[PDB]
């Protein structure tokens, strides 16, 4: 799994070493950006389901096209079941900021979803259209913290680069 | 990474030939069991003594039981295997 | 090769839950003490190279005929490669105290560990000896009780950590039996 | 034996988590999962392919070798596996010369280079009795992939000290390059073929382009030849009290 | 080079990442560990020939058989090379502490040092005699803080593990 | 490679010198302001897959006979591979920018790259300019200055960092040329 | 080049062998097909701007929302370079006639195809929009033979199915 | 490889001849005086760890520039490199005396060593004077003309054996120069 803790001890292993004062240093980084990024997961945790609300049935706002028949979404059981995987990434988000890295995004929700996006005729463009309407909407010095926005957004960013 | 603990593709030959002495063991098993019983019941009208039920459909009962009772047999300590080797070999 | 934090994440995929305030009551006790476990990390790192040599020496003067001929601790190749062997012991247990989760010690060093011993003819009655006696020169390490070698700490209570890598020492002690 | 670059200035090679894996009775290996998992499987694609950069439609035919690697964990069966790919063949088999070709299997396979033209005639003896496999398996099966891999690490480009030919590490820094280099950019032709066969070696600017940094890359040229002249006898005497002696 | 910076990006170069939200934080514990290295390094700065004028003579005050024909400091410019090669230690040791890892003790002090100085008779005991002098002669309100003789006093006996 | 720490060691050796009290003003003042290089290699790498993709396809708009048949990046192929190196370089740069120092980017980026795109018929000259296009959204996201994607940051200047990175994009795009 | 004759030769050159008689007998199917194939090689080289004006539009008839501002085809310029792409499918889908076999389609056509529309966010399901329209406007009587339409309806598969 | 023996068969090779009775007469005295071949060969191998680093050291003792900021025997790392290669060379030149033949000297230790060293800055002219220490300790102890270590032989001439192995250390000088 990718965390901060996980670098600095498979980088000592890997040379058969100690670990040493710089790998404690590390770890003192972990300590520094926890009271910002587990606290943007206490948020995203019991308002979780207002923020998913409010994302895809603004991913249909600039994707119409979406609810005719050929397309994806052109019975209720899919759109309940697109309601599904982005509940499925908003608790894959929450994760990552528990554990500091990327590892519940990139081996859970990242790896293969290139493939099953490709021959499940699905589009990858409307998820982007649709956890970007979760940064913007997202404001600072109302809902959160100031560095719990940047840590927010930087996970929310991640894997925008990598559906795109 | 020395010192030959560290192999390959005899690796694969060895979870490959001790299932050959032992699958082909248990075709010894399975018909030197059924060797004693071409004498019990010898011929198609079966014996008083081959009963498994009497009663209630409690073969099933049994089946729930002997299953279970030679799966208490190899679930034995190392001790115990060894004493089940070399004075079994001594009564045959 | 998970961590503490990783831990508490895979208790929770089983269920899909959104981690939200009743599991992080334990990862805010892991960050009031990570200075505290920092420091403690520290002291078996730096007292590193004396705390096999002493082991394995010990094991020895406790019992003598692991140097007869016939011994496994016989020639100068056996007796470099016991030394390597506990140098790597100490190494993987120092990984896991500072990770706060025995899963970097239990897959890259005791999968498989108790069957090259028997392979190899290693006594695991002397082994359990000498994981054991550095177990408790751990203790000592952390909690300031050491003889000598009194090192420099802040003052508070490190009794819970160090039996937590008294648990470690016991994960080794179970899997090399 | 000591080696002052190789785990000093270049990176520590790259594998699976141990060899006693193979013995346990429960598992295989130390389960790596499938974080640190393909970002093995990102340095064997580095490494076996050269930079090659092969593509997602070109990554779709070695699936099948993948997916047994992520369960036999051995990494002599996913190179063995993947050298015999038609990935692997038409990009250095197809357009190139018959000691390229050679000369490749010694950089992808056992990061040296080839010694000698008796080592590399036998190497176009097995190609004589069963084509480019009996190369690749050859290799592969060999005592000195087992005694410096094994079924444990990537096959990498190892800084020895104790080369048995100083000539050896020489061909090695001409076939390693330097980062961001790849094997398609001289058009099929080998760059140690003059040098095998003749017995010569290498341009000095060639190989200090490849070594690693903090190694003083190119210092040391006088402004004179680069090589030896074999025909040369030279007079080199000793100060002895009297006069001064040239044993020759 | 072992840092913290030179090792997260080395461990980002062999996955083919980028400069992950893991290893943002772990520049964010150099920042806060540096105040105390920092300071233990300015320190030996200004004071680096009375701490090597006291750890030379403590070999040769504990081993008094060096100066026999055919040892180690047998004539005047063996003493000289002994306090050189002692004022270059404690120099590797004032580098590893501005750039936080041990990356200048191992790549200039340590890799080599078994096969040099068994090779020279060079004794091992006594570079260790003279480093642990030094180590137990930090006080730790007078000398330096109470943190920094901690990052001070791990190079040490780092160096002190690594040569014995 | 060596960080902005290293190179002051490595200067400081070649005068066998202690690292004094006159070169930790500057490195005092690296980790002064050393929040806004994290908190700017940030604002690289979350836009760094529509930087790539904008690079290019301005490439396209000013010498259009790249995708003619005879042309570079044609076909298939040769646009996705185009489009990678786009990537490595983007990433070599942002190491760099994290590191303080430009040794990271020469030894692993830029030896022999001139090399051997004269001997696979890559024209450098339009090459360049792909480096430059994102050379310049590089600087006005560190600037804050762009028309979409306003990130919100703290207030004060990286006119300094904007210029770092202008220098790591000048150095490949000398060392093409 | 993957057709029949260059198939059987690079085999016979991986295995150090002269070409034998399972080679000739292979040849001897490049002699009784290729009169068919070139049926269809004849009608495509003189009707193609016929096609690719008629193929084009029909997935525009099919997703008319790629002419909305933020999409791909938002101005006319880049209907002009849709009309081109498919013109170099259908270049390509001649030239694989001619050789008989997959070959110039994959590596000059299909290498590359998921990294090049992702991120420029060309819909990859909106290409097959044009060529499952053209697959049923082959017409089996009047276009070509019926051997003829047998070998074009099985490379217009090959692209879809390897689109997807 | 060759030795005394193939160098003279390959010679007979070139004119198809037969190794007869007026070749045999050098072959017939390299077996004769074949016990001092081996009994000089042990009188250099019985010394080669005190040889080497003496030769070494006192190629430092004329040059002190290669142990200051910038030599090539700086650190550690760069000084057991050094010690590490005029033990190859010794023991290279002890094989091409026993062999009798400076053939293995020359294809194996010494064809491409010219390239390395100016690929990895290592200074010949130095280089050339470790070697040449220890071609001049090398004929002291053959001839037991040494100042410490009298060794005991039978007595007679080696006087031919001193001058054989000293035109093998020159090979090594003109092939690095
Ligand atoms: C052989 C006759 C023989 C031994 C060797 C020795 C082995 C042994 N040692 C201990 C106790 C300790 N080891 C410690 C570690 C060190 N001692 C030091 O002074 C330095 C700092 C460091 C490395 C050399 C320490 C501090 C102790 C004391 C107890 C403690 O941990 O504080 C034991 C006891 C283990 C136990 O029974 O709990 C043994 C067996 N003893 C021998 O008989
Ligand atoms: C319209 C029906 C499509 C659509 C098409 C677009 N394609 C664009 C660019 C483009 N197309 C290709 C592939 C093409 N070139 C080749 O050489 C070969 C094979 C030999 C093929 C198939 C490439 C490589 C490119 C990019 C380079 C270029 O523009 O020349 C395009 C313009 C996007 C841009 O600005 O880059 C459009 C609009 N888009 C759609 O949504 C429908 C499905
Ligand atoms: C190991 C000590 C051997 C041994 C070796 C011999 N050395 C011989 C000659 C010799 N040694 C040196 C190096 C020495 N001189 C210096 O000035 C310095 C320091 C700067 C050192 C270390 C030199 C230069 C020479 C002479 C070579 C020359 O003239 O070019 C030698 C030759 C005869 C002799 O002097 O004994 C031998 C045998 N001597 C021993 O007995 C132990 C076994
Ligand atoms: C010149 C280097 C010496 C010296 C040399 C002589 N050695 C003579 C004979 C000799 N040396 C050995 C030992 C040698 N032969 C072996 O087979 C082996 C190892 C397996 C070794 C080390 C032997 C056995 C002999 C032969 C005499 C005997 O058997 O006792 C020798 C006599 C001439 C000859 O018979 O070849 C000479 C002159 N003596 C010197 O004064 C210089 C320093
Ligand atoms: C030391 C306190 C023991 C003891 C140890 C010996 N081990 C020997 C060989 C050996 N040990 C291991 C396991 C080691 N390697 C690892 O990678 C890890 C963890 C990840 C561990 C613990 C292996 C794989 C091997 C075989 C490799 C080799 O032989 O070098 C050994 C030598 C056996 C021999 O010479 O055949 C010894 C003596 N023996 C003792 O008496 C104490 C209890
Ligand atoms: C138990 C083992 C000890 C003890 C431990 C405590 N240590 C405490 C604080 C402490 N330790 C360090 C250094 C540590 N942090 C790092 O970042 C690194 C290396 C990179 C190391 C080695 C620091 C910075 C601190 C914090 C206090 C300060 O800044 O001065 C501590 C205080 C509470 C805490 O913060 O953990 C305790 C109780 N004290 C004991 O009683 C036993 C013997
Ligand atoms: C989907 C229909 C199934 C399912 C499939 C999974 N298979 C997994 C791994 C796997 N599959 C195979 C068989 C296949 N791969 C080959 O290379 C060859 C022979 C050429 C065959 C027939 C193998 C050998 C493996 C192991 C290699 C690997 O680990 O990928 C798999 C992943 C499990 C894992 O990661 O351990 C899945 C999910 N599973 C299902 O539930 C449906 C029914
Ligand atoms: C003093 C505590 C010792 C002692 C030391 C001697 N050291 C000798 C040489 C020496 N020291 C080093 C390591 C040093 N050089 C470096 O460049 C660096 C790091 C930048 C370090 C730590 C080396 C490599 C050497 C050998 C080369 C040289 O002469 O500089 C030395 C002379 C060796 C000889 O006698 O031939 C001595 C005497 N002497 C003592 O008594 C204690 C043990
Ligand atoms: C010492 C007398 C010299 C000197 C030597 C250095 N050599 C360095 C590296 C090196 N040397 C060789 C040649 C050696 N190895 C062989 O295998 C054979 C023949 C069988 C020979 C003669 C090689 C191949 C290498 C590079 C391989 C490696 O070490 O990994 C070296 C290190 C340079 C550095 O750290 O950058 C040194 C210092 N240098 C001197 O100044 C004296 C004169
Ligand atoms: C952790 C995830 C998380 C988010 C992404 C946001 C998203 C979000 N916004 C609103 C709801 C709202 N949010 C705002 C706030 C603002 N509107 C603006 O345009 C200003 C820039 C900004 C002030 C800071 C306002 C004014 C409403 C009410 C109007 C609306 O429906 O958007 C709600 C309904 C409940 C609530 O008000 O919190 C949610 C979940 N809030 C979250 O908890
Ligand atoms: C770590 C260092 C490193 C890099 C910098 C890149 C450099 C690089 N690029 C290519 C390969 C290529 N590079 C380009 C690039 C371009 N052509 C253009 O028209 C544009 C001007 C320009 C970028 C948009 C193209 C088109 C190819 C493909 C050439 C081919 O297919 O043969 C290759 C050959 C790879 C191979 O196929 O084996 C290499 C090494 N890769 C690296 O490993
Ligand atoms: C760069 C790092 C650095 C160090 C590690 C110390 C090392 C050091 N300590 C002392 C010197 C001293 N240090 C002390 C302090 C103490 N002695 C004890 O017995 C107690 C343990 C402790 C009190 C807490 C005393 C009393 C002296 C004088 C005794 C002496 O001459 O060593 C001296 C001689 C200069 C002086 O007298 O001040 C030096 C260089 N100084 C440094 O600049
Ligand atoms: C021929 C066709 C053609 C194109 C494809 C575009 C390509 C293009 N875009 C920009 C220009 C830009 N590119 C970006 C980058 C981005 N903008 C965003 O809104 C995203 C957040 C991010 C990724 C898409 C920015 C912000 C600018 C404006 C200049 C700047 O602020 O840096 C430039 C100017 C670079 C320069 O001056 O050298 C060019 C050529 N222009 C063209 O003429
Ligand atoms: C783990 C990831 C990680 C990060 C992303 C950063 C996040 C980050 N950035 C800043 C802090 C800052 N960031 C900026 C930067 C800017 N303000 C502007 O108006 C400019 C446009 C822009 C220049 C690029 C400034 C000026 C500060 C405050 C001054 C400073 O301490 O540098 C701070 C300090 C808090 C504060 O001072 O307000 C933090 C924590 N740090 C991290 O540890």
């Amino acid at each position: 799994m990718k965390s901060v803790i996980t670098t600095v001890v498979s980088a000592a292993d890997a040379a058969g070493r100690f670990p040493s004062n710089s790998d404690l240093e590390s770890i003192q980084g972990n300590i520094q950006r926890s009271a910002a990024r587990l606290e943007a997961a206490e948020k995203l945790a019991g308002n979780h389901e207002a923020v998913v609300k409010e994302a895809g049935d603004a991913c249909f706002a600039k994707y119409a096209y979406l609810k005719n028949p050929g397309e994806a979404g052109e019975n209720q059981e899919k759109i309940n079941k697109c309601y599904r995987d982005v509940d499925h990434y908003m608790r894959l988000v929450n994760y990552c900021l528990v554990v500091g890295g990327t590892g519940p995004l990139d081996e859970w929700g990242i790896a293969g979803a290139r493939e099953v996006y490709r021959t499940l005729n699905l589009p990858t463009s409307a998820y982007v259209a649709s956890i970007a309407y979760t940064r913007d909407r997202l404001c600072v010095p109302r809902d959160m913290s100031a560095q719990a926005g940047v840590e927010f957004s930087a996970y929310l960013d991640y894997l925008i680069n990598a559906l795109s | 990474r020395r010192t030959v603990s560290f192999n390959a593709r005899v690796a694969r030959n060895k979870s490959q030939a001790k299932k050959i002495l032992e699958k082909a063991d248990e075709f010894f098993a399975r018909s030197v069991t059924m060797q004693y019983k071409a004498f019990a019941c010898p011929n198609g009208v079966y014996d008083i003594q081959c009963t498994e039920g009497t009663v209630k459909g409690a073969a099933y009962e049994k089946r729930a039981m002997a299953v279970s009772a030679a799966f208490r047999a190899k679930q034995a300590s190392p001790a115990a295997k060894a004493r089940a080797l070399f004075e079994n070999r001594r009564h045959a | 090769m998970l961590d503490a934090f990783s831990r508490v994440v895979v208790n929770s995929d089983a269920k899909a839950a959104y981690v939200g305030g009743s599991d992080l009551q334990a990862l805010k006790s892991f960050i009031a003490d990570g200075n505290k476990r920092l420091d403690a990390v520290n002291s078996i790192v730096s007292n590193a190279s004396c705390m096999v040599s002493d082991a394995v020496s010990g094991m020895i003067c406790e019992n003598p005929g692991l140097i007869s001929p016939g011994g496994n601790c016989y020639t100068n190749r056996r007796m470099a490669a016991c030394l390597r062997d506990g140098e790597i012991i100490l190494r993987y247990v120092s990984y896991a105290l500072l990770a706060g989760d025995a899963s970097v010690l239990e897959d890259r060093c005791l999968n498989g560990l108790k069957e090259t011993y028997i392979a190899l003819g290693v006594p695991t009655n002397s082994s359990i000896r000498a994981v054991s006696i550095m177990k408790a020169q751990a203790v000592a390490f952390i909690t300031n009780t050491a003889t000598e070698r009194k090192m420099s700490f802040a003052a508070g209570d490190c009794t819970s950590l160090a039996s937590e890598v008294a648990s470690y020492f016991d994960r080794v002690g179970a899997a090399i039996s | 034996a000591f080696s002052s670059i190789q785990n000093v200035l270049t990176d520590a090679p790259l594998g699976t988590p141990s060899a006693m894996g193979f013995l346990d009775e429960r598992t295989e290996k130390p389960l790596m999962g499938p974080s640190e998992m393909d970002e093995l499987v990102y340095a064997v694609y580095k490494q076996v392919f050269g930079n090659a950069h092969i593509m997602e439609s070109e990554r779709a035919e070695l699936r099948d070798a993948e997916s047994l690697f992520r369960y036999l964990r051995d990494v002599r069966e996913f190179v063995r596996a993947l050298a015999k790919s038609n990935a692997y063949t038409s990009r250095f088999l197809q357009g190139n010369q018959q000691y390229r070709f050679f000369e490749l299997n010694f950089k992808h396979l056992l990061g040296r280079g080839p010694r000698s033209l008796e080592e590399m005639a036998s190497h176009s003896a097995l190609y004589a009795e069963g084509g480019f496999e009996a190369v690749i398996d050859a290799i592969l099966d060999s005592d000195e992939y087992a005694q410096e891999f094994g079924s444990t690490v990537v096959p990498y480009c190892r800084f020895k000290g104790e080369y048995p030919t100083n000539e050896e590490f020489n061909r090695m820094l001409v076939l390693k390059g330097a980062n961001s280099t790849s094997d398609k950019a001289g058009k099929g032709r080998s760059k140690l073929c003059y040098s095998i066969a003749a017995g010569c070696s290498q341009n000095w600017l060639s190989m200090s382009k490849a070594l690693p940094f903090g190694t003083e890359k190119g210092t040391g040229f006088n402004l004179i030849s680069s090589s030896r002249n074999p025909a040369a006898r030279p007079r080199i005497g000793t100060k002895i009290p009297g006069g001064v002696v040239f044993s020759s």
